[PDB]
């Protein structure tokens, strides 16, 4: 039936009540996720064939890069707070896999400086009511849908996708599949 | 295109 359970995608033993509709799970540190955000820029395709009403939601994990991917989760969560995540995405992926540039905090605060973010601004939000609650709001839902490994999507907190059991002839096509199966999922 | 930094 073009889209069978165990394929396309699998479903969650215990679904999560209050999860977004579409949730993304990454890291800065994975080279998975680097390359399903800017080589196969998974997130846009997703995005371009969402239904009426629903949205992208990205979070950032902990698990990789020690106490500089709890302080890059802590990071992400100002970018979602200031809405400059198409501003700091790639730098923060390039910084921390292609130049190796970001290895601290500050680096990291570095790179939002640099992308127009001001330095008391970006400051204020770290310390922020809004991140601290951002910050615990992606681990609860990491630890709720008992993520294994990242990259990762999730549809309405019962499915998660499985593009291992999708078509990967060719990236184009593959592309297309994962997003419809999205879709699909969002209508399901 | 499917693989995954896994804990």
């Amino acid at each position: 039936a073009q889209y069978e359970d165990g394929k396309q995608y699998t479903t969650l033993e215990k679904p999560v009540a209050g999860a977004p509709q579409v949730l993304e799970f990454f890291s800065f540190f994975c080279p998975h996720a680097y390359q399903f955000e800017e080589v196969l820029h998974i997130s846009d395709n997703v995005k371009k064939k969402l239904p009426e009403g629903v949205k992208m939601t990205k979070y950032h994990v902990n698990f990789m890069g020690g106490d500089l991917g709890k302080d890059l989760t802590q990071a992400w969560a100002v970018a979602m707070a200031l809405g400059v995540e198409d501003k700091v995405t790639v730098p923060l992926f390039e910084g921390v896999q292609k130049t190796q540039t970001i290895r601290s905090a500050s680096d990291i605060r570095d790179v939002f400086i640099n992308a127009g973010i001001k330095g008391e601004e970006y400051d204020a939000a770290w310390n922020s009511f809004v991140v601290k609650s951002l910050v615990a709001q992606q681990e609860k839902a990491a630890a709720d849908v008992q993520l294994r490994g990242v990259p990762a999507m999730f549809v309405n907190g019962k499915y998660q996708l499985n593009p291992q059991g999708m078509d990967t002839s060719n990236m184009d096509v593959f592309v297309q599949q994962y997003a419809d199966t999205v879709k699909y999922l969002s209508e399901k | 295109p499917f693989a995954t930094c896994d804990s």
